[PDB]
C-alpha cells in the first residue's frame, strides 16, 4: 500500500550508517537461532566478531536499501540477486522467512521508538516481497 | 525442548522482568495486525478495523494475559510441553479450529515483542534459546490436531 | 513463464465438461483430508454425493477457467475474489495451497496421461499465483 | 498416527499394489522438478538438468527406491513412526541439514504420485489415510529438530 511504502522509508531511513552492524547482527541471529542456515556459508569464519559476517551485513543491508530505494520496481532491481540466490545458490525459501523475522527482531531492539505495530506490518509486508523476488525463478 | 543449563537460566531470568498482563495483550494485539486474517477467531472482542483500535481493545489485552500465562506454564515444564498443552491443543483444534502455522507466527510475534522491550539485552544467544521454546510451544499446541 | 501458460492451458482444456466434478471432488478430497476447512461452510451437506457441493465446486472450476484465459492479468479478472476471500471470509492463505493440492491430486486422478512432471510443475505454480491474488489483501 | 481399522485395511490394500521399484523414483524425480531447490542435496547424481533427465536418471531411481522402501517401514510400525525413524532423523537433520519443509513436499508429492497411478480407486477417503500417513513420516523424520 502507499501508506506501507512510507513507513518502509521513513523506518528504514533511521538505520543510516548503523547499516552493516544491523545485518550482521540480523546475521547472527540467524545462525545460533537455525543453524541449518550456515550449511550456505560452508567456506565462512561465523564466530561471533567475524570481519566476513560484518562484510556480508553489509551488503544484506545494502541491497535492502537499495530495494527500498526501487520499492515499485523490485523485479528488475534485485534481478542479479535472484539470479545469485535462485539459479545459482538454490537458497530453499524457507530460509527468506528466518531471515526475515532476524531482521524484524534486529529492528525492534535497536529502533524501538520506530517499531509500532503499524510500521511492523509494513516491515514484515515488504521483506516478504524482497523474498518472492529473490526466490521468484 | 532440549535447552543447555546456560539458556535455562538466560530465559528464566529474563522471563522474571516480563510484565505479565501488557505482554500478552501486546502479542496478541500484533498478531491481529501483522495477520489480520486472525481476526477471523475473535469476531465478538469488537473494535479491530484499525491498529490502534486493536491496541486499546481490552478484551484483547484480557484475552492476552491468558496467553501469556501458558507461555508461562510452559517455561516451568519444559521437559513436559505436550502434557502441558494437551487441552489447550484439543480446544485450538477440535472447538476453534485454529489453522497451526498460526501458532508459529504467534510464538515470532511474542518474540519481536520481547525484543521490542529489552533492546540490546535481548541478545543474540537469548533469542536463539526463546526460539526453541517457542517452537516447542507451537508443536505442542499442535500435538491432537494429529 | 511461457511454456507454464502453455502447460497449463492444455491441461486445464482438457478439462472441459468435467470441470464441476472435478471442483467437487477437490473440494471433498479437501474436506476429507483437512477437516478444519469444513468451518468455512456452516451449512452445507458435505457428504459424497452433495448437490450443495457440486454446484459450489462448479463455480470454483469456472474461476480457475477463468483464471486460466485471463492468465497475463489475473489481479484484475480476479479482483471480485479477492474481496470475498480476503475482506470478508478471511480465508488463511494455508487453506489455499491445501485445496491447491487437492485439484493437482484431482487431476492426476483424471488425467494421468496430461499430469506429466512438467505439467504438474506448471500447475502447482499457476494455482500458487491464484492463490496470491486471492489472499492479496494481506 | 492414528487410524481407523478401516483406514488402515484401505492403505494396506493399496500398498499392496505399489510397484516398489518405480513409485519411489516417481516421487523423487517429481520432487527435484517441482521444487527445484531441493537438487542442492544431490550434486553427486549427475544429470539433473531437465525434467526427462531427473526422471530417467538411474540415481534418482536406485534412491527413490530406497526412500520408499522406509515409507513401508512406517506403514508396518504407524504406532511407532519416532522409533522407525530415528536414525534417518540423525542423517537428515544432523548431517544433511534438511528443512523439514520438504519433508511435507516430498510426502504430498508422494500423494499425487499415488493418485497418478491409481486413478478412482486413490479415493477421498483412501487420500485422507494417505494424508495422515505422510505427515506422520514427515513429523518422525523432523524429530532431530525439536
Ligand atoms: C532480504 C534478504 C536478503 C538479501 C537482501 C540478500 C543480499 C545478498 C547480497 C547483496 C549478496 C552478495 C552480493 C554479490 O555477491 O553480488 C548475497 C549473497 C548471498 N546470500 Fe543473500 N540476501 C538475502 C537473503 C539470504 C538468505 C535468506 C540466505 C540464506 C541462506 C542467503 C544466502 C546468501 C549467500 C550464500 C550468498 C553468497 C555470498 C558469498 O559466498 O560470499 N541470503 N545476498
Ligand atoms: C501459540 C500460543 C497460544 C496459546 C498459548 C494460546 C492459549 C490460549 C488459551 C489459554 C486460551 C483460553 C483457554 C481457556 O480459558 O479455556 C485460548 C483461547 C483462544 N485461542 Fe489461543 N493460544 C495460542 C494461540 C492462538 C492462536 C494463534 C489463535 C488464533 C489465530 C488462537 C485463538 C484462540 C481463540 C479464538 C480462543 C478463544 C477466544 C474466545 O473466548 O473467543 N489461539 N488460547
Ligand atoms: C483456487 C482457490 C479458490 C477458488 C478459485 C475459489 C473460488 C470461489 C468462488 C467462485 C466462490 C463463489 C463466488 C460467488 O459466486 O459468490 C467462492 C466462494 C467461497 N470460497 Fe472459495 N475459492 C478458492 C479457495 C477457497 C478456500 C481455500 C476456501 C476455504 C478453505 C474457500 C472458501 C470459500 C467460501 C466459504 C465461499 C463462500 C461460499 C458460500 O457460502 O456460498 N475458498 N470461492
Ligand atoms: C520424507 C520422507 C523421506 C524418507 C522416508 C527418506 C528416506 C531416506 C533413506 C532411506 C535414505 C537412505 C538411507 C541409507 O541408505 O543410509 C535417505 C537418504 C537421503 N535423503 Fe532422504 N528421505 C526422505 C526425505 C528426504 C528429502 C525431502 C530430502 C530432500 C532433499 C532428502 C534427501 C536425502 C539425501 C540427500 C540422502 C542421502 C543419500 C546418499 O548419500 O546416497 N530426503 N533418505
Ligand atoms: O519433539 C517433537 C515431537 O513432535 C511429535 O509429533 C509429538 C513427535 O513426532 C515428536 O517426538
Amino acid at each position: 500500500s502507499p501508506a506501507d511504502k512510507t513507513n518502509v522509508k521513513a523506518a528504514w531511513g533511521k538505520v543510516g550508517a548503523h547499516a552493516g552492524e544491523y545485518g550482521a547482527e540480523a546475521l547472527e541471529r540467524m545462525f545460533l537461532s537455525f543453524p541449518t542456515t550456515k550449511t550456505y556459508f560452508p567456506h565462512f569464519d561465523l564466530s561471533h566478531g567475524s570481519a566476513q559476517v560484518k562484510g556480508h551485513g553489509k551488503k544484506v543491508a545494502d541491497a535492502l536499501t537499495n530495494a527500498v530505494a526501487h520499492v515499485d520496481d523490485m523485479p528488475n532491481a534485485l534481478s542479479a540477486l535472484s539470479d545469485l540466490h535462485a539459479h545459482k545458490l538454490r537458497v530453499d525459501p524457507v530460509n527468506f522467512k528466518l531471515l526475515s523475522h532476524c531482521l524484524l527482531v534486529t529492528l525492534a531492539a535497536h529502533l524501538p521508538a520506530e517499531f509500532t505495530p503499524a510500521v511492523h506490518a509494513s516491515l514484515d509486508k515488504f521483506l516478504a516481497s524482497v523474498s518472492t523476488v529473490l526466490t521468484s525463478k | 525442548v532440549h535447552l543447555t543449563p546456560e539458556e535455562k537460566s538466560a530465559v528464566t531470568a529474563l522471563w522474571g522482568k516480563v510484565n505479565v498482563d501488557e505482554v500478552g495483550g501486546e502479542a496478541l494485539g500484533r498478531l491481529l495486525v501483522v495477520y489480520p486474517w486472525t481476526q477471523r477467531f475473535f469476531e465478538s472482542f469488537g473494535d479491530l478495523s484499525t491498529p490502534d483500535a486493536v491496541m486499546g481493545n481490552p478484551k484483547v489485552k484480557a484475552h492476552g494475559k491468558k496467553v501469556l500465562g501458558a507461555f508461562s506454564d510452559g517455561l516451568a515444564h519444559l521437559d513436559n510441553l505436550k502434557g502441558t498443552f494437551a487441552t489447550l491443543s484439543e480446544l485450538h483444534c477440535d472447538k476453534l479450529h485454529v489453522d497451526p502455522e498460526n501458532f508459529r507466527l504467534l510464538g515470532n510475534v511474542l518474540v519481536c515483542v520481547l525484543a521490542h522491550h529489552f533492546g540490546k539485552e535481548f541478545t543474540p544467544p537469548v533469542q536463539a534459546a526463546y526460539q526453541k521454546v517457542v517452537a516447542g510451544v507451537a508443536n505442542a499446541l499442535a500435538h491432537k490436531y494429529h
